[PDB]
């Protein structure tokens, strides 16, 4: 239309940024919880047909051996951010022989957001914001850490953050059930409980993804047996 | 225009005089006719002749406001003329496009839409005359709207001779006029 | 079947009896506007025809020698004539003013009765006489919007004593704006249902007239007849029909409509006080409105009917599925989550289409699957024709 | 001096029109020929007997001046002759009104008792005494020529059986314009009002107007047909006025179906006779928006719209609440093409060498209108050769006639 991508509303809102933020509410619900025992990431696969293979719906991604990411919204848009996170990481290791801070990874991914434009831009520059919301979860010198990133490039550490279609109700439930000193098993169970009450379908070990980043241990995607072990309770 | 006379006859004379032919054929009687050709080729002449010979009332719809008081005090829709046409059935509604969008073709679209399946009284035919057929709206060129399109090409040498014979018959002519030579002297002429 | 013969006998007797009754009493004609004979006061009609003389309507023009005991009144009897007359003995001299319509006799044309000002019948019909069947309980997700609207258009009329005591002048204008189907006209209908003062509904397209200056005349007469009431509300639905911003495009582009809008603006806030009229306008294109019309003192409150949030959508789903024969475990919160940016009209259509899916399957109860298919058909399948994405740039 | 105060609330006439009047006998249930219906009918009969005896007695001892025929004659004398036709300009009081005669002169006259005072509204045509101009009646306005223009007097002969392949479309339109009238109990028991509006969209010739004709054939409601281009008027505000009057007429004949055919033609076509340009068309569209879903309460009026260009319509016009259902009419597939060919050749006398399978693929983008035109033109070719049996050569010439050139 007449408006450019880099246009400000009379209220001071970047139009395309707000419109990309509205894209997350159509995405699947993801829930990240940070606890002293580790970071738990959960997401709903939202299977639309029995023929579709659930294993191909990858919405929790290994960023590095100590960092994972859960994406919500336009999953295709999240591929570029994931690739930049996984390339920017191992570049810090290449030059400094150390793993990045989760905050540094989230900041590097955030710098990609808002790097879009129409005129006076590079040929490889993007045309629109990334219509995806990311939940980075990892372990670093500061222990376990969970960061939330949105298409405006605003990344912020969160104790327990829910994004996606059910972000409002899941966030309310997280506020109701989160306390700072709780185990990782309790975090996983609470996240699964919150997911189960917001899914359109019925929760099972196939339509959800669960991952954990614990101190000492590496990023771990939960298998079907491990998922069934915790689902059998609730 | 013998071919044009036969073509317009099979579509306007037969449905009025012999609806049983179309009923036996199992086809819908034609309701809309298009006559396309250069101006002065006899489209209005043939329309008036076919209205005269079949005893069908000839109504010319020019869209002029001067005659609106006769059509109706409302004048909000052109279909208000139908009340008059039904009172003089069989009727032939004629509109000539002199050539925004064309009002004559819009009136065609409205009248044809009414005549499609929403008109109770039969024997109400509708004729257009237009200079060109490639300018017509896609709605009018859609199959099923105009049941027959008849071309009125400019007369050739023999047709020009026939028109010359018809029109010079109204004059005190000396014997021995070589009307054939005069017809040859008018290449690309209209009636 | 054993009673059928007696049924028909007594039915025919009843029909004959009804015809016989109508023979003596009346009930006939009805094409010449004749009332039933039970209301015929014929003696009083004759006494009125004799005693009560007809009065021609004229307009007083000038009062000569009003101070003295012989004031002469120049009246303009419509298309008839112009006369210099005097008041009848039964009319006080102070009851007739210059420029007001009067009624005079046909013999000496002496002024016999002051008359109400002439109002166009089209303007008169614009006032609402049957209140709509919508209450504020039928609008969901608009708690703040409804409160702001009520404290301007309803509270000052209901309890004016709370405002005069504190020297408070309440706002006298509200503009409801938002994407189509968000509930602007629904809230206006709720206001008209709850209001007790005179409510006038004006559609902007009704203010477009064939002739020059006629729309401004209708606006003037609308505010004249609105001022003949102690408290009044005027609703301007789709004010963008005539409320567009003034522009000069070389030719006379929208000059007459701009004059109508200027007349409306002058009535709202001009040299003369507006009165106790509290106006109300609803439009889905508030960006096109003139800056002078969008100014406080003409449109003091600007209530935005944005698309409902999750709680608002759940509330609308509860409102529209209240009388539904739904199942026991319908997850209306999930349904509201499944349509992020949807108007209340889309939610109503979702409820109706879920009911239609249940009906088509010859089922008396609509399950949750029916609501899911309704969401797919309305929110998703019909999303090509959605007016939402285009119209939130305008709001 | 004080102004008179009317006792009637409002200034408009009574909404109810054309009722049973004094013949509104109580609805007796059950309709079955049982003794309880018999007893209810007898009770009505006894009340009518008592009424008849009472009225006969009262008229018997009423004075010779006060008799039904005598009072009617006195009413005629009070009205006099001729009875002028004026316009009710204003209702000053219950028995006083300002009325304007045909010469443009207004009069403050008295409304007599025998006038049907609930028929009086501003602008209504009243009958006045010739001498004193007192209101002596209300003239029942004759049907407007435009009212005749919209109303479809005779139902079209095209039925649902004459439509091939549009099963889902027929079901969707029946659920909105036919089932709510024939079987309202479904909607009442389900707790939902029927789908408000329906728009039929698709490529030209797909059968939108044919489905509207089929609906008009099997409908008990008044059918009003308006073409979109008919809403474009020559004067400012006349378009909105026409839309307003169309929906007023729809409200008068409730239940009714309003078929706004070729709605997109209001915007896709520009005529110089339209004084206002695109802005007057926009005002007409806003009036249509108000009529479809606006402030005024809508009765039993169903709206059907058809267009081959739905992308050019204002999205606020077809928003839910205004048009609930958007029924698509795709180009026919092979099964539907065969059904259409069999439908339009059912009354035909085909030859043994004519096969519809070959004609099924005359063109890739073949529609129902193209097939019907093929059949009609083939019959015309058979008529040219004075034949009743249509040959394959006739259909071959038909294809090159309608589809090409
Ligand atoms: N907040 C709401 N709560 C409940 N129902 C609603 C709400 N908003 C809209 N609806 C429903 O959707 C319908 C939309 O019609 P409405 O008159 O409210 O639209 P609008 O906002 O005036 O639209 P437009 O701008 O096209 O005139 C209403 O009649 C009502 O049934
Ligand atoms: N599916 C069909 N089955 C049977 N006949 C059909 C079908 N589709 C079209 N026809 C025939 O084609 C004729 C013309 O089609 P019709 O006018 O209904 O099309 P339309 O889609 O409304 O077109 P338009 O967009 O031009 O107004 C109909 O009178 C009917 O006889
Ligand atoms: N083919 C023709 N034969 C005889 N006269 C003709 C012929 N074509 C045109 N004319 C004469 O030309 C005059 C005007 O032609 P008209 O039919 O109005 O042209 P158009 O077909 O463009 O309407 C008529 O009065 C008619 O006598
Ligand atoms: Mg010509
Ligand atoms: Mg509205
Ligand atoms: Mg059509």
């Amino acid at each position: 239309y007449d408006r450019g991508v880099n246009t400000f509303s009379p209220e001071g809102r970047l139009f395309q940024v707000e419109y990309a933020i509205e894209a997350i509410k159509l995405g699947s619900t993801a829930i990240g919880i940070q606890t002293s025992e580790g970071v738990c990431l959960a997401v709903e696969k939202r299977i639309t047909s029995p023929l579709m293979e659930p294993s191909s719906i990858e919405k929790i991604v290994e960023i590095d051996a100590h960092i994972g990411c859960a994406m919500s919204g336009l999953i295709a848009d999240a591929k570029t951010l994931i690739d930049k996170a996984r390339v920017e990481t191992q570049n810090h290791w290449f030059t400094y022989n150390e793993t990045m801070t989760v905050e540094s990874v989230t900041q590097a991914v955030s710098n990609l957001a808002l790097q879009f434009g129409e005129e006076d831009a590079d040929p490889g520059a993007m045309s629109r914001p990334f219509g995806v919301a990311l939940l980075f979860g990892g372990v670093d010198e500061k222990g376990p850490q969970l960061f939330h990133m949105d298409p405006s490039g605003t990344f912020v550490q969160c104790d327990a953050r829910a994004i996606g279609s059910a972000s409002e109700g899941a966030q309310s439930s997280l506020q109701e059930v989160y306390h700072k000193s709780m185990t990782l098993k309790e975090a996983i169970k609470s996240s699964l409980i919150i997911l189960k009450q917001v899914m359109e379908e019925k929760l099972n070990a196939t339509n959800i993804e669960l991952a954990t980043v614990q101190p000492g241990q590496n990023f771990h995607m939960f298998t079907k047996e491990e998922l069934e072990e915790v689902i059998k309770d609730i | 225009l013998d071919k044009q006379i036969k073509e317009i006859k099979e579509v306007i004379e037969l449905p009025v005089k012999h609806p049983e032919l179309f009923e036996a054929l199992g086809i819908a009687q034609p309701k809309g006719v298009l006559l396309y050709g250069p101006p002065g080729t006899g489209k209005t002449l043939l329309a008036r002749a076919v209205a005269h010979h079949t005893d069908c009332t000839f109504i010319r719809v020019s869209g002029s406001e001067l005659v609106q008081k006769f059509i109706g005090e409302g004048a909000r829709m052109v279909r208000e003329l139908f009340v008059m046409a039904r009172e003089h059935a069989p009727s032939i509604i004629f509109m000539d496009e002199i050539d925004g969008d064309s009002e004559v073709q819009r009136t065609m679209l409205e009248l044809l839409n009414q005549l499609d399946g929403f008109e109770a009284t039969k024997n109400i035919k509708v004729i257009m005359a237009t200079n060109r057929i490639d300018i017509l709206d896609s709605a009018l060129l859609r199959p099923g709207r105009i049941d027959r399109k008849i071309e009125f090409p400019p007369p050739n040498e023999e047709a020009r001779l026939d028109i010359l014979k018809i029109h010079s018959r109204k004059m005190n002519l000396t014997r021995g006029i070589n009307l054939r030579k005069i017809a040859e002297l008018m290449p690309g002429a209209s009636g | 079947s054993t009673y059928s013969r007696q049924i028909k006998q007594v039915e025919d007797d009843i029909q004959q009896l009804l015809k016989k009754i109508n023979e003596l009493t009346g009930i006939k004609e009805s094409d010449t506007g004749l009332a039933p004979p039970a209301l015929w006061d014929l003696a009083a009609d004759k006494q009125t025809l004799q005693s009560e003389q007809p009065l021609q309507v004229a307009r007083c023009t000038k009062i000569i020698n009003a101070d003295s005991e012989d004031p002469k009144y120049i009246i303009n009897v419509k298309q008839f004539a112009k006369f210099v007359v005097d008041l009848s003995d039964q009319v006080a001299p102070t009851d007739i003013e210059e420029g007001m319509r009067v009624g005079v006799d046909r013999n000496k044309y002496q002024i016999h009765i002051p008359l109400p000002p002439k109002i166009d019948p089209t303007v008169t019909m614009m006032q609402v006489e049957e209140k709509p069947d919508v209450t504020y309980s039928d609008v969901g997700g608009c708690k703040e919007q409804i409160e702001k609207l009520r404290e301007v258009v309803e509270t000052p009329l209901l309890h004016p004593e709370r405002f005069v005591n504190l020297g408070i002048e309440p706002p006298k204008g509200v503009l409801l704006f938002g994407p189509p189907g968000t509930g602007k006209t629904l809230c206006a209908r709720a206001v008209a249902n709850r209001t007790d003062a005179c409510f006038i509904r004006v559609i902007g397209s009704e203010l477009v007239q064939k002739y020059v200056g006629e729309g401004a005349r209708m606006v003037r007469e609308l505010f004249e007849m609105a001022r003949t009431k102690k408290a009044c509300l005027i609703f301007f639905d789709e004010i963008d029909a005539i409320g567009g911003a003034r522009f000069d495009d070389g030719a006379g582009g929208d000059n007459e409509v701009q004059r109508t809008m200027l007349e409306l603006i002058n009535q709202l806030d001009g040299f003369d006080p507006r009165g106790n009229i509290k106006v109300l306008m609803a439009t889905n294109r508030p960006d096109t409105l003139d800056p002078a019309l969008m100014r406080p003192g003409r449109l003091d409150r600007k209530i935005e009917f944005s698309l409902p949030d999750l709680e608002g959508r759940t509330h609308i789903f509860k409102i529209h599925a209240r009388s539904m024969s739904v199942e026991r475990d319908i997850r209306f919160e999930l349904l509201a989550r499944l349509c992020p940016n949807s108007t209340g009209a889309e939610i109503r259509s979702v409820c109706t289409e879920a009911g239609m899916f249940a009906i088509r399957a010859r089922r008396k109860i609509a399950t949750e699957k029916d609501f899911l298919e309704a969401v797919n058909k309305v929110i998703k399948s019909y999303a090509k024709f959605s007016a939402t994405p285009r119209y939130m740039t305008y709001n | 001096y004080e102004p008179p105060v009317p006792t009637r609330v409002g200034k408009k006439k009574k909404k109810t029109k054309g009722p049973d009047a004094a013949s509104k006998l109580p609805l007796v249930t059950p309709h079955t020929q049982c003794r309880l219906k018999l007893l209810k009918l007898e009770r009505i009969k006894d009340y009518l007997l008592m009424e008849e005896e009472f009225i006969r007695n009262q008229e018997q001892m009423k004075p010779l001046e006060e008799k039904q025929e005598e009072e009617r004659s006195k009413v005629d004398d009070l009205r006099g002759t001729p009875m002028s036709v004026g316009t009710l300009e204003e209702i000053i009081d219950d028995n006083h009104a300002i009325v304007s005669t045909s010469v443009g002169s207004e009069h403050y006259v008295s409304i007599l008792s025998f006038v049907d005072k609930d028929l009086l509204e501003p602008g209504c045509s009243v009958l006045l005494n010739h001498k004193v101009h007192a209101v002596i009646g209300v003239l029942m306005d004759d049907t407007d020529p435009l009212v005749t223009v919209m109303k479809v007097e005779k139902a079209p002969q095209e039925t649902y059986a004459d439509i091939g392949g549009l099963d889902n479309q027929i079901q969707e339109i029946k659920e909105s314009v036919e089932l709510p009238l024939t079987h309202p109990e479904y909607y009442e028991e389900m707790g939902i009002k029927p789908p408000k509006g329906v728009i039929l969209y698709g490529p030209p010739g797909t059968g939108k107007t044919l489905l509207a004709k089929a609906v008009a054939n099997q409908t008990s409601a008044t059918f009003l047909r308006v073409v979109g281009s008919e809403l474009i008027q020559k004067y400012l505000g006349d378009g909105p006025k026409l839309v307003r009057e169309l929906f007023r007429v729809a409200e008068e004949h409730a239940p009714s179906i309003v078929f706004i055919d070729e709605i997109d033609a209001i915007g896709t076509k520009r005529y110089d006779s339209n004084s206002g340009g695109e802005r007057e068309i926009q005002r007409t569209m806003l009036e249509l928006l108000n009529q479809l879903d606006g402030f005024d309460s809508r009765g039993d009026v169903k709206v059907i719209m058809a267009t081959n260009r739905i992308e050019t319509l204002d999205p606020a016009l077809i928003r839910p609440g205004r048009i609930d259902r958007k029924i698509e009419f795709p180009l026919p597939d092979e099964k539907t093409k065969k059904r259409i060919f069999q439908i339009h050749t059912s009354r035909m006398t085909l030859a043994d060498d004519v096969t519809l399978d070959d004609l099924i693929m005359a063109k890739d983008d073949l529609s129902g209108a193209d097939i019907k035109a093929i059949c009609t033109e083939a019959g015309l070719m058979a008529l040219r050769e004075r034949r009743m049996k249509v040959t394959n050569e006739d259909f071959k010439k038909s294809k090159e006639n309608v589809l090409y050139k």
